[PDB]
């Protein structure tokens, strides 16, 4: 949704665009550099770690700076496309037998840029990212649960999270072939995957808060499964371990885990309902 | 449920108005003070997030129209020119959300899709005519203060509410601005965004683009000489364009974010799938299946 006007949010100097235009062959490389800087800036903004309410203003601030320089380039493209169109028209009046087609705005690419513009755009995004990093440092000093873990601390926290998720996966495997509870199992798996992130680049458990909320989210997701199927949550669930329980690689192990898990559900009482993370009802 | 559609638990049901609601009423100015774009908690409880499971990705918006049905744009599920063709197992819907950067365990509901139904006469190779699709949830989801269905209009509501100048509301987590190269990427919000816009006269919609528009679409947006701005953008597709009826105080989904050229460009308007025009199909689907 577009609601704001970012047209006066650029730090590029009004006169920079009237300087010396750079040779087209060198231009292309400067535009790709700019594109890359924006990508990198937006990527820092999106980092999972910063998806906490306390970074809201630091982020809005950085976003406003990135969109502002983006808008600068977008408006420059618009102005130049208009001039291009009139040039194309003139070219046609001079080579009437030409078959070349006028580029659309979306095919067009910026043809004019000066080093002053490139340097100012570049410096502006750099300064914006720097301010963002300072705002972040300040934020994290006044909220210890947001402070990044050391690598050892992160490894330990990440293992607790992964272990809980693997218990969730066991429950999922124990009921994915049960006609009565299949949908609940499938959603459990899908929800556990969603909070963890892509297997190849999962959300890092980088501070006390993420460790704490990820654990509660995982516990709640498992409890959602039992609440919805009407089954009782066992106190003991063997954590799923691919090397020991893979459905295809270790059928026996897989079947033993399913069996052990289904049985523990059967023997569980409903005490667990009085202690759930979420309020049900 | 069906009877209770369009009445928001955290608003109408509590006799509370949201911050811009009044801007949709015939009597209004708008000066100095301009309200924020962040949605108020529970202000679009029919809001749905269409999510790709892997790699994780917020694909499009959608809307809840019953405890078992979700409405969206067909091009979010099927669009050959971008090699897009998702099937039920490729995704999920996230309902009742506010922030998209975290899982919201107390209000959020994740539903597995049982079946997707794309309009058989969805015209993707030409102009997105009939850009609409339905998704049946495997289980009905329970309503709460954050998850409530919107109403679909009938012939007259559409005839009376869809008039040039009348304003509707569009919500979504899509891009905040058009960018200079498609590559720049996505400038996304963490919180549901809202924008209210006026329906514009068909002749202006038609003259604003070279794409062939049909009666199954309508466009909305401010004109060059209107000063206010705003529009839907990449990622918003499938989201609802709603209107509050002065006759019964209920919210009606008049449209579905469908397409546009760029985002918020002067003399350009966002196009929406005309919901009433495609209601017999919606009804046939819901009545035949589940
Ligand atoms: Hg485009
Ligand atoms: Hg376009």
């Amino acid at each position: 949704i577009v609601t704001k006007d970012y047209s006066k949010e650029s730090r590029v100097n009004e006169n920079s665009k009237y300087g010396t235009l750079i040779s087209d062959w060198y231009l292309k490389g400067r535009l790709t550099s700019l594109e890359s800087q924006f990508i990198n800036a937006l990527g820092i903004l999106e980092t999972y770690h910063y998806g906490e309410k306390e970074y809201k203003d630091a982020k809005d601030k950085l976003m406003t700076r990135i969109l502002g320089e983006d808008q600068y380039l977008l408006e420059r493209k618009k102005v130049q496309y208009e001039e291009y169109k009139k040039l194309y028209k003139k070219y046609k009046e001079e080579n009437p037998t030409s078959k070349v087609k006028m580029k659309t705005f979306d095919q067009y690419t910026i043809e004019d840029l000066t080093m002053r513009e490139y340097n100012e755009l570049t410096e502006s995004l750099k300064s914006a990212v720097k301010d963002f990093e300072k705002d972040v440092e300040i934020i994290e000093n006044q909220h210890h649960d947001l402070k990044p873990f050391t690598d050892e601390m992160e490894e330990k926290a990440t293992a607790r999270v992964d272990d809980l998720a693997n218990k969730a996966y066991s429950v999922y495997f124990a009921f994915v072939r049960d006609t009565q509870h299949k949908t609940e199992a499938l959603e459990l798996k899908a929800k556990v995957d969603l909070v963890l992130g892509d297997e190849d680049k999962p959300h890092r458990i980088s501070n006390e808060r993420i460790e704490k909320e990820m654990i509660k989210d995982l516990e709640s997701i498992i409890e959602d499964f039992f609440i919805e199927t009407g089954l009782n949550k066992p106190d003991n669930i063997t954590s799923y371990d691919s090397s020991k329980h893979h459905y295809k690689n270790h059928s026996e192990g897989f079947e033993a885990l399913v069996k052990e898990t289904r049985e523990a559900v059967t023997n569980a009482n409903d005490s667990w309902k009085t202690k759930t993370v979420k309020k049900y009802g | 449920g069906e009877a209770d559609c369009g009445l928001r638990p955290l608003f109408e049901k509590k006799s509370l108005e949201d911050k811009t609601e009044r801007e949709l009423l015939e009597s209004y100015i708008d000066g100095r003070i301009v309200e924020g774009s962040d949605a108020e908690i529970g202000m679009s409880p029919w809001q749905v997030m269409l999510f790709r499971k892997s790699p994780q990705e917020l694909l499009c918006g959608a809307s809840l129209i019953s405890d078992r049905w979700v409405l969206t744009a067909a091009h979010c599920l099927l669009y050959p020119p971008w090699d897009k063709n998702f099937t039920e197992n490729d995704l999920l819907v996230r309902i009742g959300k506010h922030s998209r950067t975290r899982y919201e365990r107390n209000i959020e509901k994740i539903s597995m899709l049982e079946k997707i139904y794309i309009h058989p006469r969805y015209n993707w190779r030409e102009n997105l005519d009939r850009d609409i699709a339905l998704m049946k949830l495997k289980k009905p989801v329970a309503f709460s203060d954050y998850i409530h269905p919107v109403c679909l209009p009938d012939r007259e509501t559409a005839a009376s509410l869809l008039q040039a100048g009348y304003k509707g509301r569009v919500t979504g987590w899509g891009n905040l601005k058009e960018t200079w190269t498609a590559n720049v990427g996505k400038g996304q919000p963490s919180v549901l965004q809202v924008v209210n816009l006026p329906i514009v006269e068909r002749p202006v919609c038609k003259d604003s683009t070279r794409i062939r528009i049909t009666d199954n679409m309508f466009c909305a947006g401010y004109k060059p000489d209107e000063g206010k701005r705003g529009d839907a953008c990449e990622g918003d597709s499938g989201g609802p364009f709603v209107m509050k009826s002065p006759f019964n105080n209920r919210w009606y989904q008049m449209g579905i974010v469908s397409w546009g050229e760029g985002c918020d460009r002067d003399g350009k308007y966002g196009f929406y799938t005309h919901v009433f025009r495609l209601k017999k199909w919606i009804q046939k689907v819901i009545d035949q299946f589940g």
